């Protein structure tokens, strides 16, 4: 009579690694780096924006592209390579960090400024934004002299911020093919743009310059920003080549922006994404991609790490 | 027709727990499951599990951009960064893993150990070590007296005097 | 009026050690401490205090400021490493501490192992494990045969007669 | 006759984590992360500042709330959220930058520019400087034209560090309200202020236009700073709106900075402070603020992590 | 002339393993060194060696300049999270050689006990332990049944009937 | 009869931590951290240049120190503190940025942007680029007026990338010592530079002014750069005070800069580097340079962590 004490084993042992042995065969394992990858973005229970060519600058100033994101709201916000913040050849001043702001914004809430105008024109236009016919940025005035070669008087224009929330403030610098566009446009002499507020003090001239043709136009409108305190006021001096904005801009709350190139999808419920899709896993870590972001698993060079879930896997004596 | 135990030797044949008993007597060969040992073991493995699916509230947004690259100085400066910290976590990774596994392994071969000798200390002085990881009985035990190890109701007092007469004479 | 030891049960009792002798003779039932096992086991663990206390000389000043914002894009790649460093100190953290409990608790299970393996080798062949972790001894032992035991001076040549005559006959 | 070996055990039993188990009872345990803050700035045994109202670049400018750290000394320098580095509106360029060099600056030592002036004025002063009447920056000088309207010479003035240590320059530029106003100051025509050094060239120039009145004023004096290397020169020529300066600053040596809310204790001994108190601790880990400086113990999102400082504790038989 | 094994002692004349065996009979005292307890030992410490010697493939450049330092603010986030990834892997070489060494020297106490049980559950019936590491044999054990009990062809069953006399008359 | 196990031991103990005990003999240990340094660059394998007195922008501007690197190719770059970007005195913008470009770009590969010109001079020259006698940076052009005080006629030039690689294009803003200099050079009034492109606008201006005389000369031309995407155009309009290329610069492929102080070993081979030599190790970690480049163990603070590769040692009962 005997009794033996033992342990189970298989055929069909998988290999781990420990502090001492690399290949230790045991009995089960599971994964701990997580690779597989839904290619769409799962946008269940977020409201999602998909702005696809419009850019997200493009919200504020309002391109044609953009006209149905002037005063969006969302949780997602998407990003596309197809996407532009211009009509007119431009671009931005510190445009990523205005990207970042408008990444967790929420949406934007717009509020007329209330600037009026007297011996000028304000319905500058062009080709490059069409609308119907030749239009501008839906936000902002392309203020001119009045007929042409004319004078353009000296302005002064202000807005205070009645709101309990810091308000976005853009306006634009024209750059003119020549000097001889600049004074066709708003006269002769030395444009001056000053800007203030009362933690803000910058001053601007336009550049008169020729240069290549960006969908046709060699001219150049880029825009600049900041953020108006609460009760605080922003002023506009000027004499010609300004983009005056008509309309401030609100944070609606908080969201999250990503980049993408893959579909969305308002059935799969994610939470970690990035440009080739969203990653859902209970994995501690991740092979997909270093720059996910939301609520990710860590991201590590290798592509497996196996945890054992078993004994060490001795076969039988046979 | 030997058996034969842990000390060099799994059993393929053991496929409804993790560790088990296998006697042969008059009646014949036989092989059980050892529930508690069994159950302890995967609560261990399962303890860990669960320790490493607990996720983070760490939420992270963009600082690049990978459709209009940021300005050079502060991109290398993140992109240094993140490699930095990307090296971290492949190590952690690494360790983290690495460090389980010769502790999953090790306290499996524990519970080993914690039954045979639990067995060992029921049986007295009426049975001998063959060095398998097996119990020589010394003496007559039917079906019902190796239930009786199993399930730890094994009187010693019982058999005493018959093992101990069979070990010496 | 049974006593039992270690293998599923602590003592409320033993309040001057960590580990300890509890035993019953015609004397009557008494309990004491092991000095050098409690001591070693103390040592081990204030050993991981020091470890842990070890300060460091690095000094951080500030990158930021709470009072005047800095600007946007250097202000968030400064959140997002500092956010990404504190991932990773919260995890080493939460590992350290998980990885030096399990260590802790299995030392200490080990040096009750090793006094009771001690013990065993003292009383040689004259007593049996119960499976309580208590000896039964097959001799008359008083308080001083204890005694002996308690402080390793037990000699087994003594009473090696008289046991075995007990455990066999 | 029988012996028994065991181990103690209480009814007192504290959970804590394993790799395992999570809420095992062990006998004893201490905590790791530290939650315990001292409300107050322990500075026994470090020369310590608090600059209140004194923004810390306004010791080196030296507005009226300042007059008392012209030349102050410190081990530790505590910045104060009413602080301020102005008296007329205004703001330093790289100013982040600037208060990271001064706060382990261990203070600073001022020394004497050397300029003198010819047929201009020198006594430019404010209502928002007050020191019993109308004044200005206590180290610098406002320049003038001489009488109204009048015409601003050309000049350039030069400095030397004659000394083995970096030298702090700051000078400023005036942005008036009006070109009517800068005229007034300065003469006609278009002002220009250049600064060389052998390793910096900028160039400076004045924006005159309307802005939110800050104390009643909507001019603004905008500070600029360079380091000048041991035996360097820097060189300042100009014709008006030009914030000159009248000495120079130089490092004491080391110390550490920190803005905080609370009160300066004298009697109790710190190292590792944040913007609520100090840090006092030997535990490795610390949940109180992120942002905490000198010598810490490392952050972690954690409230606490308990460890075993005791066997697992296993209850007695009754 | 008495020997004493690992329970207090170490073997200075062990010179060609980490293990062995050390005898006295009738023919005299000897010392063996055990080969595969030495090689698992060897085979072990090593594989820590090759596992912390993988190289990684993480290439790193300049970010900042020693000959004309770079901007201030942008300087000082750099030489901020240069220091704090340094404290971070400050901190993990601190802690895996530590963890490592803890681990190094419980298997190399692992494999003693092992070797040790091994004999034990060799010799059977016909030894006891002295408590230091040794085993009594109550049989003439020459040089030839020494190195049985070496290469682990040592049969119990041959020497049973003549211990099992010593022991108990 | 008696047969002992036993374990070995020495009196040539080294002792190790652990994480209960530190001080802990063991029979034998290996280092983990290195320290061990070769004061020398190893440069085995790969293709090296010691730029020694060119610095590693003169090679796109070309001062006499460059001539031999104007298109050089390698794997490993070395900078030397020595070094030199310029011949006439100035600096380059953004010049951290651009030297952390040409440190990877494997070399460069010079272009002729063939600009051509009319009324003009183009023999811009200086002592201070002497080159056989006096001469000026070989791949850019110093333009003036013709005769002096004469007219400088308006300009635009332009260049297009027909390469399937970005191309890097640099040029130069004079500053004279006085507005009589700038006079001299290029004629009266104000001057102005702008540069256009498809993705940048920026302008510059001449400033003119008093400056520490840098080898004689108190005039600075300082280099400012932008990359050409492939098939894009630049434009340079321009009426003086400008440092025309004669070449544009296209990257090579591959390589790694550093910064070093020690002689080039062409025998040893190496992969991590710092201005003190090579790390040449299997060890984990390092002591050496928390700024080492290439491939290199993590550096850490301390100076030795002993491994244990043997048992605890337990001496003999004598
Ligand atoms: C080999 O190891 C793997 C991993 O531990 C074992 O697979 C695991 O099996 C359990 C139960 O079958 C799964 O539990 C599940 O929990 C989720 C909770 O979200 C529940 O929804 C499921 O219905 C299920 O109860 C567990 O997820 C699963 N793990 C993986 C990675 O698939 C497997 O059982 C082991 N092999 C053997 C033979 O036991
Ligand atoms: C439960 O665990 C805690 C933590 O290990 C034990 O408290 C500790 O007790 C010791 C001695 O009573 C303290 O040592 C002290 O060292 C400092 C050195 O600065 C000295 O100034 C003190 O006078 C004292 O000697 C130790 O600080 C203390 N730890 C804590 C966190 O308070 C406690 O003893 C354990 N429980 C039992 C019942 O032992
Ligand atoms: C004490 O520990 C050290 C470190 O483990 C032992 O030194 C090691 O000895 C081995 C063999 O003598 C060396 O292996 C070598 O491998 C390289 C592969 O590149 C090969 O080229 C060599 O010819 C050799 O075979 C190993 O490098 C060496 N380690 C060190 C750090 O020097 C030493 O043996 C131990 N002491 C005793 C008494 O065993
Ligand atoms: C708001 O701004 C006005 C000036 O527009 C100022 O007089 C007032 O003090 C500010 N604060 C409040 C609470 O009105
Ligand atoms: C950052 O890394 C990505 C991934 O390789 C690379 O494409 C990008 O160019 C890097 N950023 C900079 C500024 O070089
Ligand atoms: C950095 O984090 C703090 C803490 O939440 C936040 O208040 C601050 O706005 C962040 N910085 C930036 C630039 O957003
Ligand atoms: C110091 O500066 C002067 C010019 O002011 C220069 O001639 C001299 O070479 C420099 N160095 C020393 C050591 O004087
Ligand atoms: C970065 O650290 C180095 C090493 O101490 C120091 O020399 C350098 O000045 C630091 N950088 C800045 C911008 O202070
Ligand atoms: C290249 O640039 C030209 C203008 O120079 C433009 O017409 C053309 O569309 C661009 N692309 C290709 C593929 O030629």
């Amino acid at each position: 009579d005997k009794i033996c004490l033992g342990h189970h084993a298989v055929s069909n042992g998988t290999k781990v690694n420990t502090l001492t042995e690399r290949g230790v065969e045991v009995v089960n394992a599971t994964e701990t780096v997580e690779r597989t990858n839904i290619p769409r973005i799962c946008s269940k229970g977020k409201r999602t924006v998909d702005l696809g060519q419009c850019g997200l600058l493009g919200t504020i100033t309002g391109p044609p592209q953009c006209d149905q994101f002037l005063e969006f709201s969302a949780d997602l916000i998407i990003e596309r390579r197809e996407g532009s913040d211009v009509c007119y050849p431009g671009k931005f001043v510190n445009e990523e960090a205005l990207r970042q702001i408008l990444r967790e914004s929420g949406g934007i809430d717009k509020e007329a400024m209330g600037f009026t105008y007297s011996g000028i024109r304000t319905n500058g236009a062009t080709s490059a934004c069409r609308r119907s016919g030749s239009s501008f940025y839906a936000e902002m005035k392309w203020l001119l002299s009045n007929t042409d070669n004319a004078a353009f008087p000296q302005m002064t224009k202000s807005y205070k911020n009645t709101r309990k929330s810091p308000a976005l403030i853009v306006w634009g610098i024209h750059h003119s093919v020549s000097t001889a566009e600049q004074t066709k446009l708003y006269g002769s002499g030395n444009k001056l743009v000053t800007v203030g507020s009362s933690n803000y003090q910058q001053s601007f001239v336009p550049s008169p310059g020729a240069r290549p043709q960006v969908n046709g136009l060699s001219g150049r409108i880029d825009f600049h920003w900041l953020m108006l305190n609460p009760n605080d006021t922003v002023t506009f001096s000027f004499n010609g080549a300004f983009i005056a904005p008509d309309r401030a801009s609100f944070l609606r709350g908080k969201s999250m922006g990503i980049q993408s190139g893959v579909q969305v999808d308002a059935n799969c419920e994610g939470d970690c994404y990035h440009s080739g899709g969203t990653i859902i896993s209970n994995l501690p870590f991740q092979n997909i991609d270093s720059r996910a972001v939301g609520k990710c698993p860590r991201y590590v060079k290798q592509r497996s790490l196996l945890l054992a879930t078993g004994m060490k896997n001795v076969p039988e004596i046979p | 027709g030997a058996i034969a135990g842990f000390i060099e030797n799994g059993w393929e044949g053991l496929i409804d727990g993790w560790y088990g008993f296998r006697h042969q007597n008059a009646q014949g060969e036989g092989t059980a499951a050892d529930y508690k040992s069994t159950q302890s073991a995967i609560d261990q493995i399962t303890g860990k599990l669960n320790r490493l699916i607990e996720k983070t509230n760490q939420q992270f947004e963009l600082i690049d951009n990978e459709f209009n690259e940021v300005e050079k100085q502060i991109g290398n400066v993140i992109n240094w960064t993140r490699d930095s910290i990307t090296e971290v976590w492949s190590y952690n990774a690494e360790l983290l893993v690495a460090m389980e596994n010769q502790h999953t392994i090790d306290l499996a071969d524990s519970e080993m150990d914690k039954l045979y000798e639990r067995v060992k200390r029921q049986l007295r002085e009426n049975a001998e070590e063959d060095g398998t990881g097996c119990f020589e009985i010394f003496h007559k035990c039917d079906d019902d007296c190796m239930a009786s190890i199993r399930n730890n109701t094994y009187d010693h007092s019982k058999y005493r005097e018959e093992a101990m007469q069979n070990r010496i004479q």
